[PDB]
């Protein structure tokens, strides 16, 4: 699970 | 609210340590572009998406080939439903 | 500058016996379309070429995904150079 910003 | 963006390195551009991220779909695309440049530190950068293109039947086969051709070839697709 | 046009059937389209034809680059695209219809005898026919597309930074990521997204995923390609064409 990757989250930008 | 979230859409998952895969960032695929083409044509000799460097590969990223994190290729994917979830991003809220309300931001402007600039956010994504700026984010690339921050990670790459490259002067030149093209950012593009695949797309279909339906030419007008009144368009000369040469002008098509100039735009979407290579090696004396164009690949034209056709379908009966879409 | 005579061009060979390869005809790829997509979305369950019928098979051609011979999927290429050579054409004068002064001919209209209509020639290619008419040639398909001659071989297929199908009422419906979509004919397109797939190209690359750089969206405007002022476009909302959702509206992009709706147009060029699938499965809750958006695939963006990026490069630093290009080969020339």
């Amino acid at each position: 699970i990757p989250d930008m910003e | 609210q979230k859409i998952v963006v895969h960032l695929r390195a083409t044509g000799g551009a460097p590969i990223l340590k994190q290729s994917k991220f979830k991003v809220s779909g309300s931001d402007k695309f600039a956010n994504v572009i700026d984010f690339l440049r921050r990670q790459l530190h490259s002067d030149s950068l093209f950012v593009y998406v695949n797309s279909a293109f339906s030419p007008n039947p009144d368009e000369s086969v040469i002008d098509l080939y100039n735009n979407f051709g290579f090696d004396g070839k164009l690949v034209v697709n056709y379908a009966c439903s879409m």
